[PDB]
């Protein structure tokens, strides 16, 4: 995305033209998230190992 | 407002600061030609800074 | 004990072009982690022996 | 479709590229505005 | 994409247009490898039982 923040991007662009750039933005997040649950599943099989 | 201009191997390049303006006869009210704006919203330009 | 491998971030994502580099820094750490989340099965795997 | 809205104005050729999705200007704030989820067809002919 | 080849994006397409292509081609290939470090910790974890 143009922006990390999302005041900063809603608010200097269009609202046609935002929902690319967030939908881009939260994707990312949730890649974020998936590489951190799946890290803690496999720690947890290693755990309880 | 100005009857004569530059051309566009030497332009005219003038620096606006430490001021207020208003962009609602600019923007709002339009007797121009082509307005256009890339990366910044173009409605909310009496908005952002 | 199985096969210790590594994945370089630089041949694997881009195609050797100056461009695809300059394009990483918005993506950042994805690759560094999955590095170092080969280097811990590489250090795990000389214990098994 | 279910239905059909005909919106039948006269306007002029320098605010005419002002009747779309997300415009801001004299002829799109307070007279007609359309929404970013809006789907039709615009039919513009010269009356001159 | 339109081809998998980041040379032939940025020697043909627009710059706006080229960075479009060129991020679909990084995202499927850290999708890849996403799906390879995922694979070889489950692996790791069966090797180690």
């Amino acid at each position: 995305a143009i922006s990390s923040v999302l005041n900063d991007i809603f608010s200097r662009l269009d609202p046609p033209e935002a929902e690319v750039q967030i939908d881009r933005l939260i994707t990312g997040r949730l890649q974020s998230l998936q590489t951190y649950v799946t890290q803690q599943l496999i720690r947890a099989a290693e755990i309880r190992a | 407002n100005a009857t004569r201009f530059a051309s566009v191997y030497a332009w005219n390049r003038k620096r606006i600061s430490n001021c207020v303006a208003d962009y609602s006869v600019l923007y709002n009210l339009a007797p121009f030609f082509t307005f256009k704006c890339y990366g910044v919203s173009p409605t909310k330009l009496n908005d952002l800074c | 004990s199985m096969t210790k491998t590594s994945v370089d971030c630089t041949m694997y994502i881009c195609g050797d072009s100056t461009e695809c580099s300059n394009l990483l820094l918005q993506y950042g750490s994805f690759c560094t982690q999955l590095k170092r989340a080969l280097t811990g099965i590489a250090v795990e795997q000389d214990k098994n022996t | 479709f279910t239905n059909v809205y005909a919106d039948s104005f006269v306007i002029r050729g320098d605010e005419v590229r002002q009747i779309a999705p997300g415009q801001t200007g004299n002829i799109a704030d307070y007279n007609y505005k359309l929404p970013d989820d809006f789907t039709g067809c615009v039919i513009a002919w010269n009356s001159n």
